DNA sequence: GTCGAGTCTAGAGGAGCC
DNA sequence: CGGGCTCCTCTAGACTCGAC
């Protein structure tokens, strides 16, 4: 039979797969290790628990290349990244002639030979380049000019929109409006993701062999800094040994750190961020010179960085994954514009509804100026109520005509007394001080009558609404944030955040509003999401009463995300592919809309923007999922596959939990399930809802995402006060004593997680900390020889986070190999920190799902292999479910019903629900083979 | 009953408390509105016409007769749908048989109450292909609800409901939360081709519109709203006793007064300002022609109860420095502004409201 | 004859080619008005309101019902005078019992022929008997000037003085149609018979202040037919062309496209269309047409539709912004920048 | 030649993702 | 000792600059 077990009774991988992955034969765990494991599990009461075996899986995996799994992965990575390595070496040993004396003024690509000779060329025609693109921000998103460095000659590109001046261009971008480039080619840049988005051939649905390398990603890999470290570095520039070998991701700072020559020059006028097209056409030579200087600095930094990156990240899988993570593709259609319009319209309507009440309250409050009645209002007594003087230096036809003319002339004569008034108009002198601020001035192009510059986040809105906390008026203190005043000082029966005597308001005591993050933090707005339970409970009461306060908080929650994300989402660069640029499969598909527009969005991803080498993207890695209350939260659902294509992806189940558990198990006795924590991690299925996150969400009635936050905080150093604050925040039914009691029980430890902590501390305190799987070193600004004992939490979390990044790299390499080998027509779509989406054709969706399952199996086996273990439990061998959907969303079953899209995706956009498939269904549908 | 007392006193409504009960107002058997009520209803109709017809390349005005002749005595119309449906074939030629296109009309419909009640209704017969009929119905529901909410102090008092007809046809209804209860103000019905086929028996070739490259018989979408109940709802929403009507709906925009002597020259200044504001499209209340002198506070209260946006005051000092006094209803604050910059400020205030 | 065919084709008048006739149009029994005719009538009503009610402090709007209940078994209204007379006492409070004051309303009046609906513009003028004839002559002159203001041939808008059976002086305004002279407006000096009849006894309520003395006013009835005025202007405005006055013409600017590409030209035309709409200019969206016909045919179609100017957007607009601009009156073409079109149209309408 | 209104910037607090 | 990111709005402070 295919069933297998271990000394600790944990079900292991099926023999038909174990013989293919780990081979036959190996080293036995021994006897003392098993005795220690049995004693540990018996002390923790886990040895006697039985588990129902999972169905066995029999597959014919693709033929592995090397003698074992590590050699297989190394061969795959080397075959994937070989041409790009030689291109990088060509750039490394390049001989660059000096830049031409005069930059060319022509449309297209110009090649500058020796002595400044400019030649018109169609494409650069080079295997390796250093690239930088300049875009006139005022005009839009179309590129303006670009400078390309080659080992043989210089290159410069100028847009038609820069050379030619027209009344109006097309606001909808097209491939014919992008930079022409493009058997493997390498492009190197400081933010090459930004420069990738301006290449003509990077938006075709079918893939290409051009890859991109980044210098700030390599800077983060080699000698990067954390955000707190970035702030400290900036403060110090204006234990500290790490300052010398670290810098921020600015090109000037990176050049100073790695080259250290003359400081890089920056154009002070900023003619692309603050200027216009005429300024660029006037300062063409200077801007092109600055672009060339940036390209030269990037080339020098790349030369100084590549050997260091290869030394500190020697595994080819890291480079292959970074190359694959650079390419990202998000297809869209005409529904993207409709989503933008609907989200903006809903946001405007809700903003107007919010502003109407505040404007009415402000207008009604102006009547307190008459008679000095403001000095008795508990909310508006301390505002600015001053006034400003106005500074200063029948009838006949003939009779009616004459009367009208005389009246008009008298009116015209009066209008001519403008000489005595001051030139600069005064801004509402008659209104009180606090009312002028809320009103836009007449010269503002966005002027609106009334106090239109008013919002909940302002410091006067709580005073206008007369918010009250437990029968006491709200009061703002600059030192202590928002609070409330308890009358009766009579120079305290109420107990709260504390009787702060610093404020010293006569006849009252100042008590701070409770904050979700402790007494140290200060509340900046009583309209935050945390006070909605207090609004419903009646502790926080608005002056008008009724539902005005709760409605205010509800609308604030509805428009909070879009308020902070509308500029990012609306500014996304979308290039619409014409009919000739579309595959014939899309054209011939029934779903193809003839009048529709099909395009693509390329995320501007920094491959290694984290000290843990995680990717960072301003919009798509911060994109919220669809929710019933958030406006514009169906953002990711607008990434719709073209007619004839599907999005196949999966999410790794308990990634960091399993990585920490397997590290602890390998450190303890060399078997899966050796530790109590590792045994608990393995004993659980997501479909049955018995995993660690669900178990915690059942033990304490918080949501499963709240359980994720709780567990991950507890792992990485959160104390008991943090745990009890989280419990009180997420489960409002609890009290302080109940949260304190639940804190001890969930933190009851010679402990369940002792081995994991010991292993993580040992790896963190090593002279050169490295990833246990791929051997990637830590940043030079975090080694113990550079930081000593500081940043301990960051260092202990780095091991697991960089292990997850290695997991992502291995998944990308395996998926690329499987797609290339068996002719699976598809390409990598986007990878969130633990998700991997692939744009595959409709005909090959199940083959793609099988490839994903095989990739997950291989990655888990590699993780087990590198730590000393020679087997893999069947529970973690495959994805719980693989999504096959036409759009991108957290779950295939959900319909994105939001305030912007209340009818749902099926009704408004005609997107049917997808399917989530386990390994067995994929095997049944594919007959177990990846062939066609 | 304070609002109705103000409306009678400020000539929004005609009659007495006997003819102006809630049932009489909601039924259409009341006497006609006052001049201020007529102006408010005209502003509401103008806003509706702008939003529904002006910024639409396919919505055209239609003229439906007040009576339906023949089968022998005729009858007074009870809905505007029939007359607009009678013009579908003729109006197809305007859009060259392209769909969707709509016919809009504002008129008086006679509803039996036997007493005959007159209601001013605004119609929009929206011919659409059957493929996107539900999407168009939802779009028009959202559009009309936003239109009703954007002139309201409390938009939450305007709500919507989903309803089905006797034949199961989908539709929607709009309501305003009056102090006594919610009353219907607008009704959208997603009719099919039943009325079109019944009104044009025979070949359906004449009824074929173009959905892209496909000929199809359209599904009739009818939107019918109550302008009288709409303005009554806005009067209740607006209601120191002040009717805070929207600047785009207030019947009279500016009240123009005068201070002390000299009388003769200030009358000329006021008349010139009156003519200027009239030629610029601003409705003015000539308070300078009233011989019955009243205190400034009483005049302010009277203007506030009349939904007067601004009270322009021309005094003796205006002749020597050109400054005029402007009190706003919203804030009750007095501002001194130059006379040359009054018209532009008022136009900006009205347009940007 | 040909003018009626043009109005039927260009959607000035609704109905079939046989359902419309001269007698039906004059009587009010025609099937109705097309969208262009509706807009022309709306422009006429707006001009009448501006000339009568807007620029006078004594004239107020009235709200008269279409039906008069009670014993006279209700009946549809035949005149707009009775509602104003019923509102006389209450509307006398707004002016603080000052005289003169007026009440004006535009509405549909029903006359037996069948039922003939005519939209009539009415003004009632409450004056003391001392200045009745002076105000009657004043209103006669003003109304004749208003009718002649929009006419290419104001000689056809005649006038006449007539005496009724009772013996009350009144005037009648006429238009010279190609078949004869048809009444378009009539003024009367009714006196105080109706006001006393509808308010029997207690004449103290009907008193009005003629300065120092309280006077029972004399009512002046100014009644004109806007539909008949619309027909008169259509006949006056008529190479087949309908040279309607710019303040009355239903559609002012025609916006078209000349060549490819479709998307950019469509966007430019949509922006110009939105701007012209926001600036109160009526535009005919002719750029939506799937198959553009000959430019001569479009010009003829827009001439028959009383459109002031035609704007043609081509590739040159994208490059230089210059747009073709044809004038309906002078049939002359010119090219002007697209940023100055709105101001040009506004100034042209103001000058008209 | 003084001074009160634009303009830029740094900091605090809040809010999306993994 | 949760960690790693990302961006935003609002407010106070310093600097600048045109007009009286
Ligand atoms: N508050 C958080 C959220 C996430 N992560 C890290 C740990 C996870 O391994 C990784 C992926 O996040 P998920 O939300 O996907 O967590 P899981 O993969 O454990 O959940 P699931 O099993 O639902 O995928 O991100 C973290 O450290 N702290
Ligand atoms: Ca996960």
């Amino acid at each position: 039979g295919q069933l297998r077990h271990n000394p600790l009774d944990i079900q292991m991988l099926s023999r038909g797969l174990h013989e293919q992955i780990f081979g036959q034969g190996g080293e036995m765990p021994g006897e003392a290790a098993v005795r220690r494991s049995v004693e540990h599990l018996q002390k923790h009461g886990l040895w006697g628990q039985p588990a129902v075996p999972l169905p066995d899986v029999e597959l014919r995996l693709p033929p592995l290349y090397g003698d074992n799994l590590d050699q297989h992965f190394r061969l795959l990575a080397q075959k994937q990244s070989l041409p790009y390595l030689e291109a990088a070496n060509l750039l490394l040993q390049a001989q660059l002639p000096p830049k031409p004396p005069a930059w060319a003024w022509a449309e297209g690509w110009t090649r500058y030979g020796p002595e400044g000779e400019a030649v018109p060329v169609a494409i650069p025609e080079e295997r390796a380049l250093v690239f930088d693109v300049e875009v006139c921000l005022a005009e839009g998103t179309c590129p303006t000019l670009a400078v390309a460095i080659s080992p043989s000659a210089w290159y410069s590109w100028c847009s038609q929109r820069l050379v030619e001046e027209r009344y109006s261009w097309t606001s909808q971008l097209s491939p014919a409006d992008l930079i022409p480039l493009e058997q493997e080619q390498l492009v190197v840049g400081h933010n090459v993701s930004f420069d990738r988005a301006h290449i003509r051939e990077q938006y075709l649905i079918q893939g290409s062999r051009m890859r991109f390398l980044d210098t700030m990603s390599m800077h983060m890999a080699i000698s990067g800094l954390s955000s707190f470290q970035r702030s400290l570095w900036i403060a110090a520039k204006q234990s500290w040994d790490w300052l010398d070998i670290s810098s921020v991701n600015s090109l000037a700072e990176v050049h100073r750190l790695y080259v250290g020559g003359p400081p890089l020059e920056k154009e002070p006028r900023e003619l692309f961020v603050k200027g216009t097209m005429k300024d660029i056409r006037e300062n063409f030579q200077d801007l092109m010179q600055y672009c060339a200087q940036d390209v030269w600095a990037t080339h020098e930094v790349f030369q100084q960085q590549l050997p260091l990156f290869l030394e500190r990240c020697p595994h080819p899988v890291t480079l292959a994954g970074m190359l694959e993570m650079g390419v990202s593709y998000l297809p869209v259609n005409q529904n993207w514009e409709r989503y933008l319009a609907e989200a903006q319209g809903t946001y405007e309507e809700l903003q107007r509804e919010m502003k109407k009440s505040l404007m009415d309250l402000a207008n009604d409050a102006c009547q307190l100026l008459s008679g000095e009645r403001y000095k008795e209002d508990p909310w508006l007594w301390d505002l600015e109520w001053d006034l400003q003087e106005f500074k200063q230096k029948p009838c006949s036809e003939e009779e009616e005509f004459q009367q009208d003319v005389m009246a008009r002339a008298c009116l015209q004569k009066l209008k001519g007394t403008t000489e005595l008034l001051p030139k600069r108009p005064q801004h509402l002198p008659g209104h009180p001080g606090w009312y002028r601020k809320l009103c836009p001035r007449l010269d503002d192009p966005a002027w609106t009558p009334g106090p239109s510059l008013l919002s909940l986040q302002m410091r006067v809105t709580p005073k206008l609404m007369a918010l009250t906390w437990d029968g006491f008026p709200l009061h703002y203190s600059e030192r202590h944030g928002w609070g409330y005043l308890v009358p009766g000082r009579r120079d305290s029966y109420h107990h709260g955040n504390g009787p702060y005597n610093d404020v010293d308001i006569p006849g009252c005591w100042f008590f701070k509003l409770p904050h979700k993050d402790g007494n140290s933090c200060n509340v900046g707005s009583p309209f935050a999401k945390d006070f909605l339970p207090k609004m419903e409970d009646g502790t926080l009461q608005a002056g008008p009463g009724g539902a005005s306060g709760p409605r205010a908080l509800e609308i604030n929650k509805m428009i909070s995300f879009w308020r902070n994300a509308h500029k990012r989402i609306s500014s996304q660069m979308v290039v619409w592919l014409p009919r000739s640029a579309l595959p014939r499969a899309v054209i011939r598909h029934p779903d193809y809309d003839e009048e529709g527009l099909y395009g693509a969005i390329l995320p501007q991803v920094v491959t290694a923007g984290t000290i843990t080498r995680r990717a960072v993207e301003p919009t798509w890695l911060t994109a919220s999922n669809a929710r019933p209350d958030r406006v514009g939260s169906e953002l990711k659902a607008m990434v719709q596959a073209p007619p004839g294509y599907t999005l196949v992806g999966a999410d790794v189940d308990s990634q960091e939990l399993w990585i920490a558990a397997v590290l602890g198990d390998a450190h303890f006795a060399g078997m899966h399930g050796c530790t109590a924590f590792g045994w608990m991690t393995l004993q659980g299925r997501k479909s049955r809802g018995t995993d660690l996150h669900s178990k915690t969400a059942t033990t304490v009635g918080i949501s499963r995402e709240h359980a994720k936050i709780f567990n991950y905080g507890r792992i990485y150093g959160a104390g008991q006060p943090f745990a009890e604050r989280l419990l009180m925040q997420f489960n409002h039914r609890l009290t302080q004593q109940e949260a304190a009691e639940k804190a001890q029980q969930m933190y009851a430890a010679g402990g369940t997680e002792s081995e994991m902590f010991n292993k993580l501390e040992s790896i963190a305190t090593s002279d050169i900390p490295r990833t246990p799987v791929l051997g990637c070193c830590i940043s030079r600004a975090l080694e113990p020889s550079a930081v000593q004992e500081e940043f301990m939490t960051s260092r202990v979390n780095w091991v697991v986070q960089s292990s997850a990044v290695d997991y992502l790299h291995l998944m990308l390499v395996a998926m690329k190999w499987l797609f290339e080998e068996f002719a699976i027509d598809g390409r990598f779509c986007i990878s969130i920190h633990d998700e991997v989406r692939y744009l595959v054709r409709e005909e090959d969706r199940y083959r793609a799902a099988l490839a994903l399952q095989i990739t997950n199996l291989l990655t888990r086996c590699m993780f087990a292999y590198k730590l000393g273990l020679n087997d893999l439990p069947q529970s973690v061998a495959f994805f719980s479910a693989v999504d096959i959907d036409r759009c991108l969303r957290k779950e295939v079953t959900m319909d994105c019903k939001t305030p912007s899209n209340p009818t749902g995706m099926e009704r408004r956009y005609g997107i049917p629900q997808g399917e989530a498939l386990d390994i067995y269904q994929i095997i049944e549908l594919t007959k177990g083979s990846l062939e066609k | 009953e304070a609002l109705l007392e103000i409306c009678q006193r400020r000539h929004f409504l005609s009659g007495s408390k006997q003819q102006l009960s809630r049932d009489s107002l909601l039924s259409g058997c009341h006497p006609g509105f006052g001049p201020l009520g007529v102006e408010l209803r005209k502003n509401l109709a103008a806003e509706w016409w702008t939003s529904v017809v002006v910024f639409r390349e396919q919505v055209f005005p239609v003229d439906a007769l007040h009576h339906k002749p023949g089968p022998t005595s005729g009858k007074l119309r009870e809905n505007l749908l029939h007359g607009a449906l009678e013009h579908y074939v003729n109006c197809l030629d305007l859009v060259n048989k392209r769909l969707p296109y709509g016919l809009a009309q504002i008129g008086v419909c006679f509803h039996p109450v036997k007493s005959i009640g007159e209601k001013t209704e605004a119609s929009l017969v929206w011919f659409t292909p059957p493929r996107t009929s539900n999407q168009w119905l939802d779009f028009w529901l959202r559009h009309r609800l936003q239109w009703w909410r954007k002139f309201a102090m409390s938009p939450s008092n305007f709500s919507s409901s989903d309803c089905q007809d006797e034949e199961g046809r989908k539709g929607n209804k709009l309501y305003y939360n009056f102090p006594w209860g919610k009353e219907l103000i607008e009704t959208l019905w997603n009719l099919g081709d039943h009325e079109l086929l019944h009104m044009y028996p025979g070949n359906v070739s004449k009824l074929h519109g173009r959905d892209g490259r496909k000929n199809v018989v359209p599904c009739v979408l009818s939107v019918n709203g109550d302008l009288d109940r709409g303005m009554l709802a806005y009067l209740y929403d607006s209601f120191r006793k002040v009717l805070k009507l929207h600047p785009c709906l207030a019947p009279i925009k500016v009240a123009l007064d005068v201070g002390r002597g000299p009388t003769l020259e200030l009358r000329q200044v006021c008349q010139g300002l009156f003519n200027e504001l009239l030629e610029n499209g601003i409705s003015v209340w000539p308070g300078y022609l009233e011989t019955m002198q009243s205190s400034l506070e009483q005049l302010y209260s009277k203007y506030d109860e009349m939904s007067i946006l601004f009270t322009v005051l021309v005094t003796e000092t205006t002749l020597e420095n050109g400054l005029i006094h402007l009190r706003s209803r919203d804030t009750t604050m007095k501002e001194m502004m130059h006379i040359s910059k009054l018209k532009d400020f008022l136009i900006k205030y009205i347009s940007s409201a």
